[PDB]
């Protein structure tokens, strides 16, 4: 009545209270299909009910399916029954009886699934590891520039409105980099001590960009360069600090493991000892620009030169000053 | 064209509602789409929420009111000391303006205390607080020249802060005389860096300005000048020169100084 | 809507969103202009406001006590006015963020509250990691120069943001530092703070 009258005869309502749907009809096919599929309903035994539910439009949907691929969670639809989301069946949309609509919600909700375990490994810190929390800034990253594109698409619904499948076909170059996340996440919370939580998952980041040596690749790639930010800078201390950065023991090195930085290992041991036994008498931001101006091929080999050179210098010095005024010799 | 064309076109959407031969219609509009239009329908259906709780006499106030420029001038109005239609000398609405209000409040009581420009450092202090006066008035109605709403509330929640604390400085007994100027010296010394701090630091640079004159005076023609009691040396065996800010350490100087110059005017 | 969660998530305690020492700016009025499914993003939203809250608060609170009333008590001190200053300084980007989303609402007044959600999701990351730093310093009685120390813990972190951040408060922390080394340096001047600043 006057005011509530004004909000349901122009908006919804009839979407979160059960009500018969205000969206316009006439009579006979899309107007009105309700006596036609009643028809078809009575003909072919509607069992013993006629199948009637509370109905809702497109666009409500269309909104909510970008709403839960968006990143927020927790709709009307895609309820989370006891721990994964998925379609809410006591709704009816009257062409497909639902069932065929049901399968494709269900595997969207079935990516939501994968949003979900994203943003819960979001959600278990705001609202430390230091190799997780690394992880999770470079999935920000990820999601901001993600999520703006699907509030740009949710804006043309109100500038006349477009259909579901051209946005769900609009979203596949992030889908396909979603399922290469899925994969990436799993054995990152698939897990004793804290340098091998972290290995399971480094490792795993480490062999997947084999496994794409597209637009994948370059996404692992800067994903992968910002979860190693802890190693880089620990290293760093160690050489230039002259020690080992504790964590309870985050570090590799008691003071199996991963092979990102094996092929010099040798290098960085006799760096980091050859400081302090120097001192008993950066270097990330020199990475970085590299990172700025073939991943994990010719890439890799420059990294080496990084580390090998500050080792020289460290170790060479060292050697030197033991050569002279004690002169081993 | 424009509003007819929009009204007829077929959509790009076709519904899983239903399908085969449409004659189209558009889109069904959200709930929160269009965010500020709605708020007195439900401004009167969250009294009505509140009614059958409490009983059926509680009411809120504000279901709207007014503009957005409006309320803008009348909240800029505040700060210089107007009261509003609401005061005298949506529901959150009072919920900004009752820091904007606080800030305003307090603005009035260093203007009402600079009414008049007693003791000499005394009136320094006014005057020096007269110059920040100056600065705020020129601060307002320059930057937000009826912007929006919350422009208001940002620009002056780094700046009212910094005037509630001269509030606190402020009687609105209160010292005077030397008492007053001990006061604010000590007060330097107790905030060495605040936001507050260069506020205190060109309070105490004019306030020192007579207490110089002062001093200049037994100096250069050997006189001894108090109007109130407002200098610190106040009152023999040959001089009645005054005997028992500064150290004690230059003040013995200056009560020897005047002796001398006594002396040197018969010279 | 727009204007009105934009005041609330600033230093007002709003009375939309309800103030409460138990759950912050509580969404509970369901409005029939907002969809169902924003109370949650709402729920989302409010934390950060509410963090936004204390920390005004905190400034608000705390300033040598009042006005000058060894150097315990609650949380006062030199250092303590400066870290009241440097918390301004990093509440100031959100309040020019807030005044960006009020001139996008200029611009397209139809976006929805995901929309404000997701454009202060930034300070997401940065302000619940500063507030354990601040209720570090309220619950334990570090008042001090250690107050410098236990930002300088923190303030060697893992994002950003929150580097910034805890570099504007540790940066006017060292300011009256170093002041009252040169008053050590040049005057030769000790408890410049009484018992506050390295010296017996």
């Amino acid at each position: 009545p006057d005011d509530r009258s004004w909000l349901e005869h122009h908006v919804v309502h009839q979407y979160w209270t059960a009500r018969p749907s205000q969206f316009p009809h006439s009579l006979h096919l899309h107007s009105n299909l309700a006596a036609v599929w009643d028809q078809h309903l009575y003909s072919s035994d509607p069992l013993y009910v006629p199948d009637d539910r509370v109905l809702v439009t497109e666009t409500q949907v269309i909104r909510e399916t970008l709403w839960l691929l968006s990143g927020v969670k927790k709709l009307f639809i895609f309820q989370l029954i006891d721990g994964k989301v998925t379609v809410r069946n006591n709704i009816i949309v009257t062409h497909l009886t639902h069932s065929c609509l049901r399968s494709v919600l269900e595997q969207i909700a079935a990516y939501g699934q994968v949003v979900f375990r994203l943003q819960e490994f979001i959600d278990e810190v705001m609202g430390p590891f230091r190799t997780y929390q690394a992880f999770m800034w470079a999935l920000y990253k990820y999601f901001i520039s993600f999520k703006e594109e699907l509030a740009e698409i949710e804006k043309c619904i109100i500038n006349t409105t477009i259909t579901l499948a051209i946005v769900v076909d609009k979203l596949a170059p992030r889908l396909s980099q979603l399922k290469v996340l899925h994969k990436v996440f799993s054995t990152g919370v698939a897990e004793t001590r804290n340098v091998v939580r972290a290995s399971h998952l480094l490792n795993t980041l480490y062999k997947a960009i084999l496994e794409y040596d597209e637009q994948t690749v370059s996404l692992l790639f800067s994903l992968w360069v910002e979860t190693v930010r802890p190693y880089l800078q620990t290293v760093d201390e160690w050489i230039v600090h002259g020690h080992l950065w504790d964590g309870a023991r985050e570090f590799i090195i008691q003071r199996t493991m991963v092979s990102f930085l094996k092929p010099v290992l040798k290098q960085i041991i006799m760096a980091g000892k050859s400081m302090q036994l120097l001192k008993n008498l950066e270097l990330d931001d020199v990475h970085d620009p590299l990172l700025a101006i073939t991943f994990e091929l010719t890439l890799r080999s420059c990294l080496y030169p990084h580390i090998d050179k500050q080792y020289l210098d460290c170790c060479g010095n060292l050697m030197q000053t033991l050569k002279k005024d004690y002169r081993l010799v | 064209l424009w509003e007819a064309a929009l009204t007829y076109e077929a959509s790009k959407r076709r519904c899983w509602e239903r399908v085969g031969c449409p004659p189209g219609h558009r889109e069904e509009p959200y709930l929160t789409e269009a965010g500020r239009d709605a708020f007195d329908k439900f401004c009167r259906l969250h009294q009505g929420e509140l009614q059958l709780l409490a009983g059926g006499v509680l009411q809120a106030p504000q279901p709207v009111l007014v503009k957005e420029c409006e309320l803008v001038k009348d909240v800029l109005n505040v700060l210089i000391g107007v009261v509003s239609a609401t005061f005298s000398l949506p529901e959150s609405i009072s919920s900004l303006l009752s820091e904007v209000a606080e800030y305003g409040t307090c603005y009035t009581r260093l203007s009402h205390f600079s009414l008049q420009p007693k003791g000499l450092v005394f009136q320094a202090f006014t005057s020096g607080l007269r110059r920040y006066l100056q600065y705020y008035r020129a601060c307002v109605l320059s930057t937000p020249p009826t912007l929006s709403l919350l422009t208001i509330g940002f620009l002056f929640k780094k700046l009212g802060r910094q005037l509630r604390y001269l509030a606190e400085l402020c009687g609105v007994a209160f010292p005077t005389g030397v008492k007053l100027l001990s006061y604010l010296y000590q007060e330097a010394l107790h905030n060495c860096s605040n936001e507050h701090y260069p506020v205190l630091l060109s309070l105490l640079k004019t306030s020192c300005e007579p207490y110089t004159r002062f001093i200049h005076d037994w100096v250069y023609s050997g006189v001894f000048r108090d109007a109130y009691g407002e200098f610190m040396i106040q009152v023999k065996l040959y001089w009645t020169h005054g005997y028992v800010v500064f150290l004690k350490h230059i003040a013995h100087d200056i009560y020897v100084c005047g002796k001398t110059i006594n002396l040197l005017k018969l010279c | 809507m727009i204007h009105e969660l934009l005041l609330a998530l600033s230093g007002y305690p709003g009375s939309i969103f309800t103030w409460n020492k138990r759950s912050g700016l509580q969404v509970s009025q369901d409005f029939p202009f907002l969809h169902p499914s924003e109370t949650s993003v709402l729920n989302r939203l409010c934390r950060l406001g509410t963090d936004y809250i204390r920390f005004t608060e905190f400034i608000e609170q705390y300033t040598g006590h009042v006005q000058q009333q060894q150097g315990q008590g609650g949380l006062h001190g030199i250092y303590l006015r400066a870290f009241c200053t440097g918390l301004d300084s990093v509440l100031q980007p959100y309040r020019q963020a807030l005044l960006d989303l009020e001139q996008e609402f200029l611009g397209d007044p139809h976006l929805s509250i995901s929309h404000v959600n997701y454009f202060l999701d930034q300070f997401q990351l940065l302000f619940p990691s500063v507030m354990v730093v601040v209720e570090q310093i309220k619950s334990q009685k570090i008042h001090g120069c250690q107050i410098l120390e236990t930002v300088y813990k923190h303030s060697c972190g893992g994002l950003p943001p929150v580097r910034s951040a805890l570099e504007k408060i540790l940066a006017v922390c060292h300011g009256v530092m170093y002041k009252q080394l040169s008053a050590w340096m040049l005057h030769g001047l000790l408890l410049d703070q009484h018992e506050e600043f390295f010296i017996k």
